[PDB]
């Protein structure tokens, strides 16, 4: 079979909708496993800068105790039918996940319904927690790539909420308390922002009967007649530079304003991001690979490594590069990564959009093996689409990409425009803002 | 249709799996019996240097041409070593799927191997080397190995600081010739076609059809090193002599890894219904981390507990962990934690094998093993065939045999094999 | 279940040593990199030892003894 | 030699001629912006006005 | 043990356990924070004696 | 006809003067980068051989003198060991020349 | 820690069109 | 090509009567047709015989 | 103490270029043209200098 | 922090030849606590060590009780008269130690040196022992070097033992390391890749023979002329003179004359010499092993 | 370190050129070699013969008389410790009814050391050392050591 119809052939995704809006979805197959998942729309975003650790300490929250198990019982219980549990929090979406047998079906999703909607906030939980949240924010700014993440995100969307971390500072983790906590729950955990979403050998009416049974009635109320609303968020170029130069090697990200979630210019620009690519220092292609800057990169010893990233949040994103190298390559690397950008900007070439088309097809396809990345995919999907796009809508949209309006949309969103600069460590030959904008247009077009 | 597995074994000896599900990525990978292990005291390395030479130039297709080829078809080409064996995998499009076979095939069977290529990927072989044992756990691993045993599987997977720079094409093309023949070799593929497999294997394997060069049986010694670096967490592995993989025992002794913990299961987890995670959480407040190491080769096994502690806290967690399995081989233990166990080590299987990579690479093993598929059902079976008596004599056999001990941190606090 | 990756949970990626020959469509993550380590200095060759009578006396009878001096360069007496 | 003649030079090419053109075009304006040519300055419907 | 979430491709990668299902580390002690810039209240602290010091003999 | 051939091939050969500074043809062939690339393929004692011949080569012009008739190399023993390699780095060159322009 | 690095407020400096957070950009930075 | 030189050397001081003009045309044409044509033919001719190819 | 030839900035230039310039030992006496014509330079700057200096 | 640099500098040199780093991992193994400990700085440790960790070790180390001025060529008065001038300011006995507990065992080293160094050792007695003094003249008797400048080493039965059945270099030596309150007494051989099997079980079986007899008066009696003279050549020369002094004024704090220390020699018996064998071969033993080590016999194979 | 009293030294510790350098004098019947014997690195050949020859010549022009008795001191203490021991008593003992036909005794060499100072080491080292043509031999990365017309040009001042 060709790869249109294997395409064809994959397995749809059952959506239905329950009686208070909360969103059941799910894919079968023919593994003996499953991963169901509860995705919610709460994050940074939503979190209003007095409360800016609620969500993810909830996050640690949510396995220490319930009301029905408290203490270890639940951990016990997961232990015991041998399932794997699992959670992430980003700026937007806040998902708790659990990878098990077929059979232990009815047990995971009464599981997921009492963290979700009977959590359980003990004191000295919390205080224990308090102490679990530093020490991970300790480990977290240890790493060096999280930073630059994150001040990447204040420099670029400063003055919203979409700058705050995940974590949140410091001060608001002393400070926070249950009634914020509880706050948080009763105000982002409703019904028609949830998503349980089914992957693997799941069979899609006894996920909804189960989920009628246990997680049906979580709040449907808001008790204010108050929904919060998403204001959009301004992005602003400019630059950050936090020199330490104890560090070893430098963390440059250069990004500039995203597209959004349902904009249909995503699969273009993730083209182009398959174009220029990624590569470290252990990739062992030589001076032979396809992409110019690895090329480049690994004929001049520029770099330990780069990646490119596209990320989207509701209608805004950050898309651009990110580059650890020693301090006395920042600017040969800054220069290459602007000329590849400003390359496709200008006299992109078929056969390497081709490439990266192809590039592209076999990431969609690798990542969305596996029960779990496809559940990921399921949720997020349908909370930031509101549908599933299939695998044959996704190579529809890469076969229609040529390279007239992948350069044509590079030009839009890449030529001359302001960008946002995250630089980590012994960042002295970092060019300045005036040099990268300089960079970011050309004098010959 | 999604299909069973189609087996057959050629007249040189090659296993052939295929598996026609249809899926939109075929994925094929080549299976040798060419690991780390079959390497002497005088080309030790060999096998990294292999591995990280799949993208040189081949009787056929240039380096340049692979890997320009290759990206532009935008599969994959990756090469997974164990000290046992060598996985190379391709991966990418249905379509191209053929120039990937003859890749793959060029890439496994006819090295060229230039002079000129291996002196510019020595250096690649140091930061290779370098970003594995920027943690711990690798080296900790390593050394444990190498104290264990004493010939075969005591020869580490990265390439010894002496041996880099003087690895050379001739000892590589002699390590070629001796351990990638058609008798040791399997080639599995997922969503391919049986006969068009079939048909590339035998007309890229004529070349080699011997049984190779035979290995040493690995053999065991025992002791204790210590890598004395003043971390703060002190690293600390202690195993001893196990049963091979595919055997009754060797269930049992992964029957009773994931009953004292086999690693966590819920994400900043207190690890609960660990037997050994309990014990050290009776007495000790610090952080740590306790589970069981299992590690089952062909030739033999290594079965103990792994500890990450502090520096002060370690002999302390370290007595815990061996009294609590003292306690188990004593028999102090339960049918509900027995079950438990079954239960964790059949979820963890059906999660490593749902997954398409780890499907692959368990059929190229179970091929390379047995020469047939053996289905997850049966390995079910086995699983809850396991008794509990059995769980208690594999105990009784760790802690009665001599043990290996590697040990890195600040040791002021840790103890000796005799202080155990 | 006749495999490392199946038989060690987490000890997997530790046991199993994964290079790749060409890039992957995905990137990976922990991509690694090394920072810059030093040098071990230069120094003049020894001798070997080609015979017998030149071998002689190389072998260590007595503990190891450190010198250094304000002018005078370090000797190590075994 | 033959570096030139292939279908991604071409249409790397093809892809330029616009840019060189304008660029051309450019040049052109400069030089006769510079050197006040009657033969074009006496043809457009301003600057002619001043040349009398 | 299998997956945890990526920051730049924001998907569930794959990963080992001791980032997956621990990415709070083994270290005993939080350490204090960093200090506060750019703050509106400053506290500056007496460094010996301005009378001990200053003096050119 | 293939005799005269030689013959005046090898009269040539005495005619063009670098067999009398002891040098052969792959000595006197000039470093493009394909030929040097293929000089960094030489291994090491054709490397050691071609660069005492090319030192002995620029002593002897400095002194303005060549080398005695007994020392001259000649036509039978010289050989062509820059040849396979600097014939593969030009296919290869030329097989990336292929993909670039495709 | 790294997320106590808040970027200062900049509407001292902001261009007319910037000033507020609220309303997102790309109607207005090109005519800047 | 030197000697071609020094004939229009001379050829440059004498004046303009017969044969001069004839002179320099060949001098000229032949000037040009070695230090563009002949030289480069030359060349590739003394690869062939020294057998690069 | 330093070595001046090569510390110095604008002796270390000159060091570099003409004191320890790496040169081929073999170059014939057609080499020294360059030179020749260097000279020749200086030369008529200085003769042509008392020429307008008189003109 | 500028002299950290010459501190790795000079642990290059000292491991330049492998006889050092042979005698630091014998050490490293041989015992658990302060005998394990390096003589020189572990890489981590370089760039780690601080002043104030130097000032805690000179200030608990360096008192009066734990020192020892000596001096030739000067007068006693000007000595006591610096020593109530400068060391009277020190405290007392200071930090007490470890006692250096025995562990046994072995490591294995492979760097692909063109010879393979063993040493194979077992604890012994301490300094001012009796058994002390027969582990010594049974040093001697097994070879504690050479005398002779290109020679073949007759006296010496370990030498004899291994040129028997070899026709390779080689370099076999009894080591001998007394201390405080412990001891290692073994055998040390420097040999080729693969002949260091037989090289190593030679050399073992010399000793095993020695340990259960095969030895006569004439050859007890060579060793301790052997060994006393190596004793006089060393008090020969003013800096052996010196470090002879002094280490005496160390450990027995009272000086013993040369006479004495060659009577008790003489009064070494050869009993003492087969029951100091006898505990060599019945100890456990700790070795040290390093070059190409395919042929390298393990600790259980001897 | 760089508070090393030779000057060589110290400039070889300040500017990190040499591993290290030692100076000899060979002498047998009427005959001797006399000079430095270093060892370095491919980039420091030059400087370091760049500063030999400075300070041989600065022996050679302007000698003082503290390190003039510093030197005395030196070779007095080092001709005393070196004599200590019966070895290397003997040695000399041999050496000496060798070359002199007579053991010279330690009081006849403090005598001549006394009889040293300034004037007359500058007007040997000058006799020497100064405008001689000397015997290099260079073994190794010797692409930087610098010619022997250089080596003579350092061999001879043109303040002096
Ligand atoms: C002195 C003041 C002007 C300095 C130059 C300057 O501002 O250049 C602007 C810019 C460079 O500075 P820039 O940084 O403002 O460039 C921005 C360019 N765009 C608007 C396309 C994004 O120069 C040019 O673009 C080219 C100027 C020359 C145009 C060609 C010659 C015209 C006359 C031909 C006869
Ligand atoms: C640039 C080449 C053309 C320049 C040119 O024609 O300039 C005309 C302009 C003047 O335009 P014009 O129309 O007065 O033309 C003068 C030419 N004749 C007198 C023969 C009609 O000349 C210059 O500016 C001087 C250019 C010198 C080069
Ligand atoms: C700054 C540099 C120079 C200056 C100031 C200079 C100055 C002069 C002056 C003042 C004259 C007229 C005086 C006379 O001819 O009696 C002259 C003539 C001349 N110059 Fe120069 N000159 C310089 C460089 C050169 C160079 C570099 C060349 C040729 C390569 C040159 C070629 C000539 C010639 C051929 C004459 C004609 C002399 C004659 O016909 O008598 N000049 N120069």
């Amino acid at each position: 079979a060709t790869f249109a119809q294997a395409l064809q052939s994959v397995p749809e995704t059952q959506v239905s909708i329950l009686d208070n809006g909360l969103r059941v979805a799910s894919e079968q197959s023919s593994h003996a496993t499953c991963t169901v998942g509860v995705w919610i729309d709460a994050g940074s975003r939503y979190e209003t800068e007095k409360n800016n650790g609620a969500g993810y300490f909830l996050e640690h929250l949510a396995f220490k105790g319930t009301k029905n198990r408290p203490g270890n019982a639940l951990e016990k219980e997961v232990e015991s039918i041998g399932a794997h549990l699992n959670a992430y929090s980003t700026r937007e979406h806040t998902a708790y996940l659990i990878k098990a047998l077929s059979k232990d079906l009815p047990k995971v999703v009464e599981l997921l319904a009492d963290i979700v909607q009977n959590s359980s906030l003990e004191d000295s939980q919390i205080e224990k927690e308090r102490d679990v949240i530093l020490r991970e924010m300790q480990e977290n700014d240890a790493s060096m790539q999280n930073v630059v993440f994150d001040y990447l995100h204040a420099t670029a969307f400063q003055g919203t909420p979409l700058a705050q971390a995940v974590e949140g500072p410091s001060e608001n983790v002393r400070r926070l308390s249950r009634t914020d906590l509880t706050d948080y729950l009763n105000r982002h955990y409703k019904a028609p922002r949830m998503v349980l979403a089914a992957a693997g050998g799941v069979e899609h009416q006894q996920l909804l009967d189960l989920a009628q049974k246990h997680l049906s009635s979580v709040s449907r109320v808001y008790e204010e007649d108050a929904v919060p609303g998403l204001t959009p968020c301004r992005f602003t170029g400019s630059e950050i530079r936090h020199r330490d130069d104890a560090l070893p090697l430098a963390h440059v990200a250069i990004a500039v304003e995203g597209p959004g979630w349902a904009n249909p210019d995503n699969v273009t620009l993730q083209v182009a991001n398959a174009i220029i690519g990624h590569y470290d220092c252990t990739y062992g292609g030589g001076v032979h690979l396809s992409s110019p800057l690895a090329s480049v990169a690994v004929a001049n010893k520029l770099c330990q490594s780069f990646q490119t990233f596209n990320i989207s949040y509701s209608d805004t994103g950050l898309l651009g590069a990110h580059f650890v190298c020693d301090a006395m390559s920042i600017d040969d690397m800054v220069f290459f990564l602007q000329g590849q950008w400003m390359r496709l900007c200008t006299s992109a070439t078929e056969s390497e959009v081709t490439r990266g088309k192809n590039i592209l097809r076999n990431a969609l396809v690798s990542h969305l093996d596996g029960t779990t990345p496809v559940c990921e995919d399921i949720g997020r999907s349908l909370l930031t689409y509101g549908r599933r796009i299939p695998l044959a809508e996704w190579e529809s949209r890469i076969q229609e990409v040529d390279a007239q309006m992948l350069r044509d949309i590079c030009s839009k969103y890449f030529y001359d425009q302001c960008p946002a600069v995250a630089g980590y460590g012994p960042i002295e030959q970092l060019p300045d803002y005036n040099r990268i904008r300089s960079g970011m247009f050309w004098l010959r077009f | 249709q999604p299909q069973d597995l189609e087996f057959t074994k050629l007249p040189n000896g090659l296993v052939i799996a295929s598996l026609e599900n249809y899926a939109p990525l075929s994925r094929i990978g080549l299976f040798v019996k060419a690991g780390s292990r079959y390497e002497d005291s005088n080309n030790l390395g060999t096998s990294h240097l292999l591995r990280l030479a799949s993208s040189l130039t081949t009787k056929g297709a240039s380096s340049f041409k692979i890997t320009r080829g290759i990206e532009a078809v935008g599969g994959k080409l990756s090469v997974t070593a164990t000290r046992e064996n060598m996985a190379y995998t391709v991966e990418g499009i249905r379509s191209d799927i053929e120039i990937l076979m003859e890749f793959l095939l060029n890439v496994t069977t006819a090295p060229e191997f230039r002079r000129w290529e291996v002196a510019a990927l020595r250096s690649q072989l140091k930061i290779d080397k370098a970003v594995a044992f920027q943690n711990s756990q690798t080296r900790i691993i390593e050394n444990l190995h190498d104290v264990a045993y004493k010939n075969a599987l005591a020869n580490p997977l990265y390439c010894p600081d002496y041996r880099m720079g003087k690895i050379t094409s001739e000892e590589l093309h002699y390590f070629v010739q001796n351990h990638f023949t058609s008798a040791r070799m399997a080639l599995v593929g997922l969503g391919v076609s049986h006969s068009v497999l079939k048909q590339v294997a035998e007309q890229f394997l004529n070349m080699r059809g011997g049984l190779g060069l035979a290995g040493a049986k690995a053999k065991y010694r025992g002791g204790e090193i210590r890598e004395q670096n003043g971390d703060n967490l002190v690293h600390a592995a202690i195993v001893a002599e196990s049963a091979a993989i595919g055997n009754a025992e060797a269930n049992a002794f992964s029957v009773l890894q994931h009953l004292l913990g086999a690693g966590p299961h819920i994400k900043r987890g207190n690890n609960t219904t660990s037997l050994l995670s309990q014990s050290v959480a009776k007495g000790s407040h610090q952080p740590f981390d306790v589970s069981a190491f299992n590690a089952s080769y062909s030739d033999s096994g290594l079965f103990g507990i792994y500890t990450i502690s502090q520096a002060a806290a370690a002999g302390e967690v370290i007595n815990a962990a061996y009294n609590q399995v003292k306690a188990v081989a004593q028999g102090n233990l339960s049918s509900a934690d027995v079950q438990a166990a079954k239960n964790k080590l059949k979820a963890g299987y059906l999660m490593s094998v749902e997954t398409s990579e780890g499907f692959l690479s368990e059929i190229g093993s179970q091929a390379l093993a047995a020469g047939s598929y053996m289905p997850p059902s049966t390995v079910l079976q086995q699983i809850d065939s396991v008794a509990d008596a059995d769980v208690v004599k594999a105990a009784k056999k760790f802690v009665s045999g001599k043990k290996s001990m590697a040990a890195s941190g600040n040791l002021g606090h840790t103890p000796f094999l005799d202080e155990l | 279940m006749l495999s490392v990756a199946a038989r060690s949970g987490p000890f997997a990626p530790v046991l199993s040593a994964t290079s790749r020959g060409v890039a992957g469509a995905l990137r990976p993550l922990l991509q690694g990199a090394v920072p810059a380590a030093s040098e071990p200095p230069v120094l003049d060759v020894k001798r070997p030892f080609l015979c017998r009578e030149s071998l002689s006396g190389q072998a260590a009878a007595r503990p190891l003894v450190a010198t250094v001096g304000l002018n005078v360069p370090a000797s190590v007496r075994f | 030699l033959s570096r030139f003649l292939g279908p991604r030079y071409r249409e790397l090419a093809r892809n330029w001629i616009p840019t060189a053109g304008m660029w051309g075009t450019v040049g052109a304006v400069g030089l006769v912006w510079a050197t006040d040519w009657r033969l074009i300055l006496d043809w457009v419907p301003y600057i002619n006005g001043k040349f009398k | 043990m299998y997956y945890k979430f990526s920051s730049f491709t924001q998907k569930l990668a794959g990963a080992w356990a001791s980032e997956a299902y621990t990415p709070q580390g083994l270290k005993p002690v939080s350490x204090x924070x960093x200090x506060x810039x750019x703050x509106x209240x400053x506290x500056x602290x007496x460094x010996x004696x301005x009378x001990x010091x200053s003096g050119k003999n | 006809s293939s005799k005269w051939l030689d013959g005046f091939r090898k009269w040539y050969y005495n005619a063009a003067g670098f067999n009398k500074l002891g040098l052969m043809r792959d000595d006197t062939l000039h470093e493009t980068e394909d030929v040097k690339e293929a000089i960094r393929r030489l291994p090491e004692d054709l490397y050691n051989d071609r660069m005492f011949r090319i030192k002995r080569a620029l002593d002897l012009t400095m002194r303005h003198q060549i080398l005695p008739k007994d020392q001259w190399t000649k036509y039978e023993e010289d050989k062509f060991y820059l040849e396979p390699y600097l014939k593969e780095v030009i296919r290869e060159r030329k097989e990336r020349e292929e993909w670039a322009k495709k | 820690s790294h997320t106590d690095v808040k970027v200062p407020d900049f509407s001292d400096y902001r261009r007319a069109e910037v000033l507020d957070s609220t309303k997102s950009s790309k109607e207005s930075s090109e005519a800047r | 090509l030197v000697a071609n030189l020094l004939i229009l050397t001379w050829i440059g001081g004498q004046p303009v009567e017969h044969p001069f003009i004839i002179i320099g045309q060949l001098a000229s044409i032949s000037y040009f047709s070695i230090i563009l044509i002949l030289m480069p033919i030359s060349g590739i001719i003394e690869d062939k015989m020294l057998k690069l190819y | 103490m330093t070595n001046m030839r090569k510390t110095h900035p604008l002796f270390k230039i000159i060091n570099h270029s003409f004191i320890d310039l790496p040169a081929p030992s073999n170059i014939s006496s057609w080499w020294n043209f360059g030179s020749l014509l260097g000279v020749c330079l200086m030369v008529q700057i200085i003769t042509g200098l008392f020429l307008a200096m008189h003109y």
